[PDB]
């Protein structure tokens, strides 16, 4: 519940270049070149679709191979 | 559409000729590049402050 030495936790308890990236590039217009001068079940369905939301809002330390065989 | 001239004597009579050509557009590009740095990346975003 908050520290004495604040700078070490804002990084610990937790980009702007990509924000600045779209800023000059994408915000800029017509460049370049220039011219002079349903309690639980419902909850579950919604969450699955949403999960597809967040996972589809973004995008490597793991790899899974899967296979079928006998015992 | 092309011009024409009437001529006399035995010859084949001339008929106006119209040509119908068609050029096709080409494709190019231009490259520039700029770089950043490890320190800059850290400075541009909040990392090293």
């Amino acid at each position: 519940t908050k520290p004495l030495p604040t700078a070490p936790m804002a990084w610990a308890e937790s980009s702007p270049r990509e924000l600045a990236g779209h800023a000059p590039l994408r915000r800029v217009l017509r460049p370049p070149i220039a011219r002079r001068d349903t309690r639980a079940t419902r909850d579950d369905t919604e969450q699955a679709v949403d999960k597809i939301l967040r996972g589809a809002r973004r995008a490597p330390r793991y790899h899974l191979t899967r296979q079928v065989t006998l015992t | 559409h092309q011009p024409l001239i009437a001529r006399d004597g035995p010859h084949p009579v001339e008929q106006p000729v119209h040509n119908y050509m068609t050029k096709v557009i080409d494709r190019r590009a231009l490259n520039a590049a700029f770089s950043l740095a490890t320190e800059a990346i850290a400075l541009l975003t909040g990392e090293a402050l």
